[PDB]
Protein backbone atom coordinates (compact mmCIF):
# COMPACT_ATOMS: atom_id res chain seq x y z
CA UNK A 1 0.00 0.00 0.00
CA UNK A 2 1.17 3.15 -0.86
CA UNK A 3 -0.83 6.21 -0.30
CA UNK A 4 0.58 10.19 -1.20
CA UNK A 5 -1.08 12.96 -0.17
CA UNK A 6 -0.03 16.38 -0.60
CA UNK A 7 -2.89 19.26 0.38
CA UNK A 8 -2.31 23.22 0.22
CA UNK A 9 -4.90 24.98 2.71
CA UNK A 10 -6.20 28.69 3.05
CA UNK A 11 -6.85 29.92 6.88
CA UNK A 12 -8.60 32.37 8.31
CA UNK A 13 -6.99 35.23 9.73
CA UNK A 14 -7.48 38.20 12.16
CA UNK A 15 -5.19 40.90 12.30
CA UNK A 16 -5.83 43.52 15.01
CA UNK A 17 -3.89 46.93 16.23
CA UNK A 18 -4.38 48.78 18.71
CA UNK A 19 -2.73 52.06 20.69
CA UNK A 20 -4.15 52.06 24.10
CA UNK A 21 -5.04 55.72 25.59
CA UNK A 22 -2.40 57.34 27.69
CA UNK A 23 -3.48 58.71 30.86
CA UNK A 24 -6.19 55.43 31.65
CA UNK A 25 -6.54 54.28 35.01
CA UNK A 26 -4.38 51.04 36.46
CA UNK A 27 -5.65 51.17 40.42
CA UNK A 28 -7.74 53.19 42.15
CA UNK A 29 -7.98 53.38 46.06
CA UNK A 30 -10.22 55.15 48.17
CA UNK A 31 -10.63 56.75 51.29
CA UNK A 32 -13.77 57.53 53.00
CA UNK A 33 -14.93 58.68 56.31
CA UNK A 34 -18.07 59.22 57.79
CA UNK A 35 -19.72 61.03 60.63
CA UNK A 36 -21.79 59.62 63.24
CA UNK A 37 -25.55 60.98 64.61
CA UNK A 38 -26.49 63.45 67.16
CA UNK A 39 -29.95 62.89 67.48
CA UNK A 40 -31.96 66.45 68.71
CA UNK A 41 -30.59 64.97 72.45
CA UNK A 42 -27.11 65.53 70.73
CA UNK A 43 -25.80 61.87 71.43
CA UNK A 44 -23.77 60.91 68.61
CA UNK A 45 -25.02 57.92 67.94
CA UNK A 46 -22.94 55.69 65.38
CA UNK A 47 -24.78 54.11 62.42
CA UNK A 48 -25.34 50.57 61.68
CA UNK A 49 -23.64 47.62 59.92
CA UNK A 50 -26.62 47.92 57.22
CA UNK A 51 -26.12 51.67 56.57
CA UNK B 1 6.42 25.04 -25.22
CA UNK B 2 6.86 24.45 -29.02
CA UNK B 3 10.14 23.37 -28.30
CA UNK B 4 8.83 20.59 -26.45
CA UNK B 5 6.40 19.74 -29.30
CA UNK B 6 9.19 19.59 -31.57
CA UNK B 7 11.40 17.27 -29.56
CA UNK B 8 8.42 15.00 -28.30
CA UNK B 9 8.08 12.52 -30.37
CA UNK B 10 11.46 11.65 -30.84
CA UNK B 11 11.97 11.50 -26.62
CA UNK B 12 9.10 9.80 -26.24
CA UNK B 13 10.69 7.06 -28.76
CA UNK B 14 13.66 6.95 -27.39
CA UNK B 15 12.39 6.42 -23.96
CA UNK B 16 9.67 3.82 -25.33
CA UNK B 17 13.28 1.96 -26.66
CA UNK B 18 15.15 2.49 -23.36
CA UNK B 19 12.13 0.72 -21.61
CA UNK B 20 11.98 -1.67 -24.19
CA UNK B 21 15.85 -2.55 -23.80
CA UNK B 22 15.16 -2.95 -19.86
CA UNK B 23 12.40 -5.68 -20.46
CA UNK B 24 14.29 -7.89 -23.22
CA UNK B 25 17.40 -7.58 -20.78
CA UNK B 26 15.08 -8.88 -17.93
CA UNK B 27 13.87 -11.50 -19.81
CA UNK B 28 17.87 -12.67 -21.34
CA UNK B 29 18.73 -12.64 -17.32
CA UNK B 30 15.62 -14.40 -16.13
CA UNK B 31 16.12 -16.87 -18.85
CA UNK B 32 16.93 -19.66 -16.44
CA UNK B 33 13.72 -19.55 -13.80
CA UNK B 34 11.47 -21.99 -14.04
CA UNK B 35 8.20 -20.91 -14.26
CA UNK B 36 9.10 -17.23 -15.44
CA UNK B 37 7.33 -15.86 -18.77
CA UNK B 38 8.92 -13.78 -21.30
CA UNK B 39 7.46 -10.58 -21.23
CA UNK B 40 7.12 -7.38 -24.05
CA UNK B 41 5.42 -4.30 -25.20
CA UNK B 42 4.43 -3.36 -28.31
CA UNK B 43 5.96 -0.31 -29.52
CA UNK B 44 3.72 1.53 -31.65
CA UNK B 45 0.41 1.57 -29.71
CA UNK B 46 2.45 2.80 -26.73
CA UNK B 47 4.34 5.01 -28.76
CA UNK B 48 0.27 6.50 -29.66
CA UNK B 49 -0.49 5.56 -25.73
CA UNK B 50 2.42 8.30 -24.68
CA UNK B 51 2.08 10.72 -27.80
CA UNK B 52 -1.47 11.50 -27.34
CA UNK B 53 -1.47 16.54 -16.34
CA UNK B 54 -3.12 19.52 -13.87
CA UNK B 55 -0.52 20.55 -11.51
CA UNK B 56 -2.24 21.14 -8.17
CA UNK B 57 -2.93 25.34 -8.01
CA UNK B 58 0.06 26.85 -5.11
CA UNK B 59 -1.65 30.24 -3.78
CA UNK B 60 1.27 31.34 -1.58
CA UNK B 61 5.31 30.78 -0.94
CA UNK B 62 4.50 27.74 1.78
CA UNK B 63 1.84 25.69 -0.27
CA UNK B 64 3.56 22.74 -1.60
CA UNK B 65 3.40 22.45 -5.34
CA UNK B 66 2.05 18.64 -6.71
CA UNK B 67 4.26 15.95 -6.66
CA UNK B 68 4.41 13.48 -9.36
CA UNK B 69 4.66 9.78 -9.48
CA UNK B 70 2.95 1.04 -20.33
CA UNK B 71 1.47 -2.60 -20.61
CA UNK B 72 2.99 -5.55 -21.12
CA UNK B 73 2.25 -8.70 -23.47
CA UNK B 74 3.07 -11.90 -22.96
CA UNK B 75 4.97 -13.47 -25.46
CA UNK B 76 3.95 -16.42 -27.39
CA UNK B 77 6.03 -19.56 -26.64
CA UNK B 78 7.42 -21.30 -29.43
CA UNK B 79 8.79 -24.22 -27.76
CA UNK B 80 7.74 -26.23 -24.99
CA UNK B 81 9.61 -26.37 -21.92
CA UNK B 82 9.49 -28.70 -19.17
CA UNK B 83 10.48 -25.99 -16.39
CA UNK B 84 7.64 -23.69 -17.89
CA UNK B 85 10.13 -20.99 -19.17
CA UNK B 86 8.93 -19.85 -22.48
CA UNK B 87 12.00 -17.33 -23.17
CA UNK B 88 13.86 -18.09 -26.71
CA UNK B 89 17.52 -17.32 -26.91
CA UNK B 90 17.42 -16.67 -30.63
CA UNK B 91 14.19 -14.45 -30.90
CA UNK B 92 15.01 -12.09 -27.84
CA UNK B 93 19.00 -11.59 -29.06
CA UNK B 94 17.70 -10.48 -32.23
CA UNK B 95 14.98 -8.28 -31.12
CA UNK B 96 17.79 -6.99 -28.17
CA UNK B 97 19.95 -6.06 -30.83
CA UNK B 98 17.63 -4.15 -32.99
CA UNK B 99 16.35 -2.18 -30.23
CA UNK B 100 19.70 -1.63 -29.61
CA UNK B 101 20.61 0.21 -33.22
CA UNK B 102 16.92 1.72 -33.34
CA UNK B 103 17.99 3.44 -30.05
CA UNK B 104 21.10 4.90 -31.73
CA UNK B 105 19.02 6.07 -34.57
CA UNK B 106 16.86 7.93 -32.11
CA UNK B 107 19.98 9.47 -30.40
CA UNK B 108 20.76 10.58 -33.90
CA UNK B 109 17.80 11.89 -35.02
CA UNK B 110 17.51 13.66 -32.04
CA UNK B 111 20.98 15.17 -32.09
CA UNK B 112 20.54 16.16 -35.53
CA UNK B 113 17.51 18.36 -34.69
CA UNK B 114 18.81 19.51 -31.77
CA UNK B 115 22.28 20.74 -33.96
CA UNK B 116 20.25 22.31 -36.36
CA UNK B 117 18.58 23.91 -33.90
CA UNK B 118 21.49 25.15 -32.45
CA UNK B 119 22.87 26.22 -35.62
CA UNK B 120 19.93 28.36 -36.91
CA UNK B 121 21.03 30.46 -34.12
CA UNK B 122 24.60 30.45 -33.57
CA UNK B 123 25.82 33.83 -35.13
Amino acid sequence: TQRNETSNYEVDRTIRHTKMNVGDIERLSVAVVVNYKTLADGKPLPLTADQ
Amino acid sequence: DRLDAALRFQQEALNLRAQRQEILAANIANADTPGYQARDIDFASELKKVMVGVALTLTSSHHIPAQAVVDLLYRVPDQPSLDGNTVDMDRERTQFADNSLKYQMGLTVLGSQLKGMMNVLQG
